[PDB]
């Protein structure tokens, strides 16, 4: 609607869709 | 507190799931559907301040924040061990279900057509609060009210004045540091009190966002098929200290409202946690 | 289960299309448009309950979930084999049709100007409920209620009584694991009782979003451009267990209401669903 | 239907440009600003059912869809060689012209203070209904009402009866697969009726979203530097069969209402296609 | 128009900044704030139409856009050099400042509370439009309007009549491709009538936003931190002909309402540009 | 000012953290409950103009940016050497806390049910504004505002008066680059007047948005999961001139409204800032 938030409002995580996780994950080991 | 290498092997990684209900205000007894139990999943009626100077809730109409420590698979034979093992929380998959309970608007809430008491029956709506964590050690909180002039009940909830052992201060309304506790019960901890402190939580992911507003159209996204990654930017995830891992949550999906005089019912839903863990050498 | 490669050669990949019309409340029969099927693609008039302790919901007025079970071209010869070969469900292009007709506000609703009943035809608003799932198994499903007393016939519904056999529990308002069961019927579990289950779904992938509110704009993306992938961490899509491939859905636009007495009807669309397969070998 | 490489060389790509003016229910003429071309860019007063029963919208109330048919550049000598090219559409960029016009609130809509009609002209709300196609066939249509038992005129627009000969039935309110139609002509398919059919436009790529309510604030955006991909999961994008390269869309901004009783006028503005085609050899 | 490397060397790169100023309505002088002043920044009353055709706006109540046109440093000793240089406008910072003067809401303008003449002076919100080109020729206008009867003043606003030296048709309220113009002036082209034209604008890259609605909330973001790449899909940005930069924008925040009559006057607010150039071989 | 290599070795990298307290116009001071303590955190009531030209706000009903200078370890032993080195700020973490203290809606605010005083106490609803900085000096700051002819107190807090020794003109409702200041005080710059100067903070990066509205929807995230690279387009993150590392932000809530005439007073909420600093060798 109209009542948005983008910068100093401490911003939006994120998920990570199952089958990326293998990526995503062989990036941290 | 040396992190080393993954362990490899059998086992060497686990899966850990839980669901937490929500804890709005209504223990989950007395059962009875007569007697109170039908509250349960909700707050009883929120009353109001009956002045500037006399603002004391009830307990159950103060929702808390939902915990559970949760014991995994023990790791060390010799402690004196110069390489020992600790469990690493590395992601989880989470969900707050029954938002389409939501869907039911046949009830008997205050109405949409209040002139003759027609419509649907409300459904509900309003401020909304989800939160969630997942860490190696209790949660930890750091208070900060509306009004540190609050009159809370001094058995039955841990507030800032169960902390302190005094009256909470002005500086209770924005960030006073002294104003700490943890999240160590589960049903105890109002969420108007203790948010999670972002000086601390360095064993701790957690995740939360507020929406406020009297009639703001709650909104929920559930699937299967999202992981939320627990790792820092180094690559750890919490560790779990006593192998003991804590999952903390808060689910509020807003009010009904009804017939008598308006009275609001905060609902709370219950979260899902997946948690995977793998076994990190530590020395 | 030992998931293998994929297979290769001819007729390794197929796909797989089907339309699931929404599950409103109003059968699809009697088709006349005096009997009642004016009402298919809504549900009946919500009726609400007379009393605190009074909620019995018509089942034509409650929103079920719709479900097919397809079935996909025959794989093993020899059963006994060591490996055979399983169905995969890789992806799903899917989308609700019809936002359109949502346009016309030129029937007889409620009117915009009720002083002078001028205007336009109030548009469907309020809650919306969009949840689809492909599985290789029928979708589990978590019961959880706005209100354990309700009153839900026992004939034409399958709701937690039916699977427990005994009366709803204040638990059953929060996650009750003992509440659970399949979407196995189209047409037959409310929305408002059952859930995707978290903890279970191993081999199917669900995706909802819930918008609540009372006149809240239904909203609706449609392009035959965009995929989404069934794959797992592991590369691996719900697996067809008996060639026998699940489409659930539920798709509630919110309600139109008319000029009586505000009566509400939910509304629902129908969902397009095309599915890729390919073989895969399994152990 | 082989696909082959992309034809290189002189002129293998190609740009084309379109405008596709709104059909929102006024004719482009008469030209005349006091016979009724004041009205060209939005439709006529919404007129509403008058029971239950009888529903009859004119159509100049009912938005149609806007298309155009493009010819590109001929290509083949030789229509009995093995192999043959074909133009492909690669890529659009598209806008919806004119939104800055609804900043005109000082015009005799119904006025913001209606207790001293005083204020500003009240602007276009409401409903929106953004779709563009571009394919190298018609756009294939699925049709699906809010009511089959609405009375379209039977000339001067194209509806299900027309199609079918017959009169719509109960499906015709969810998916009926027999309502199919194709967008071969401008201004005649309501967009209440004929949405994108997702079973067929194998050789299309739409994009559609919907945003309901009463009074919602229409929203846009334009800009010149954003490209749509109309490439498939193959990296195929349509094929103009006969050459002919068709442009579908429809850009409902809300309505405007005026001082008496409220009348509701659609609002449309135009869409620019810039489509970028280039030479596919086709076996 | 060959456009080859980019030239290297001292000064080859060089940014320039800039601010425009909004033009709603009311000019920048007088400058008392007695004598006009005090409207600086703001619209005039917004005066409405007297009948469905009598529509005069004030010249000072309509929102036109801003412009300006930089001297870039200059380049080419020999024009008949088979190969020169051009400034290509790679990059832009621009930013929107002063949405943090919104929050006065002590003035006198319409308050909240109407009944006792208290709570807050109602803040600005309503219809938003934001607009900003960067490109190397003046920015190409296409007119389109709400309504072609509308009687612009015929001096101090360039309008479709003063380009075509004739009334508008019934096709300037959709697209008609005679109704174009170039921003070469600023303050005087109204945004309710020109429009970024799409057909055109080959080296201007133009960017905008339109939220409509009558009370709704103005949002708007602001850092330092955010790049606009102004490069095409070849890597090639504006290239300044004259070497004249053309900057181009509007930014309306909605409106602030007085206790009078609810007369609106627009809010404009000052929008800062950045852009970053480099110097291109052209063939 | 080279900017050469990062310094390695032993603590070559350093972490800050601070909260700022909001400064929403009463003092921290008098603490007490009952001599106006009760408001910290919250501004004194909002008191509106008398007139068009008599709008004279209470100091303490200006929300004001708050701020913090930094000390970081001591650097260079010899500031005559060829090559030193300064802090650089890499990163920050950054939060509001207290979202969860707006669930309060059990005080004496404004009821949601006027007519009987019952409902719920109004929860905190508006305007919300959101900034936060780091740099290696003060933020520059530009002044704007709503009315050139706002009447504010000469003492307690800084204006554009304060810095330019005159009054208002008419060109600071838009953007006169005269009236420009740098935040180096905490508490004394109202956020309605000064804003990020975008043509300057060269060395601060700074980040905000602002939501408007009477009642709009508070909306707010928290996680100790997200970070802010601070580095520009040249890996370059703010430097610290005099290794004093500059904080600055304003957290605006909305409003909270008494029962007293819709008296508004404003919330503001702590931010947390944890930033990751590095040395940089300068030449």
């Amino acid at each position: 609607g109209g009542g948005g938030g983008g910068g100093g409002a401490a911003s939006h995580q994120r998920v990570t869709p199952d089958w990326m996780l293998p990526l995503i994950l062989g990036l941290y080991g | 507190m040396e992190v080393l290498d993954l362990v490899t092997g059998p086992d060497s990684v686990t899966e850990i799931e839980a669901f937490l209900n929500p804890r709005m205000g209504q223990p989950p007894t007395p059962e009875s559907l007569t007697e109170g139990g039908q509250y349960y999943g909700w707050s009883r009626g929120i009353n109001l301040a009956t002045s500037d100077t006399e603002d004391s809730p009830g307990n159950n109409t103060l929702p808390t924040w939902s915990m559970a420590k949760l014991q995994l698979p023990m790791l060390n034979e010799d402690l004196t061990c110069d390489t020992l093992q600790m469990w690493e929380a590395v992601s989880v998959k989470t969900e707050v279900v029954g938002s389409g309970s939501l869907l039911d608007v046949h009830g008997f809430n205050k109405p949409t057509d209040t002139v003759n008491t027609k419509g649907i029956s409300t459904p509900v709506e309003g401020s909304q609060y989800h939160v969630f964590a997942v860490g190696g050690e209790p949660l930890d909180l750091q208070g900060l009210v509306t009004d540190a002039r609050t009159k809370y009940k001094e058995e039955g909830v841990v507030t800032i004045k169960t902390i302190t052992k005094k009256d909470m201060v002005n500086k209770d309304q924005v960030l006073n540091p002294i104003s700490k506790a943890k999240l160590d019960k589960d049903g105890m901890y109002p969420v108007e009190i203790w948010h999670p402190d972002p000086a601390k939580n360095e064993n701790t992911r957690y995740f939360g966002n507020y929406t406020g507003g009297t009639t703001t159209p709650p909104v929920l996204q559930f699937t299967n098929t999202l992981t939320t990654v627990l790792l820092d930017e180094n690559g750890v995830g919490p560790l779990c200290k006593g192998e003991g891992l804590y999952l903390s949550c808060v689910d509020i999906m807003g009010w009904r409202v009804t017939r008598n005089y308006d009275v609001h019912h905060w609902r709370g839903l219950p979260r899902y946690f997946k948690i995977t863990l793998r076994k990190r050498w530590v020395k």
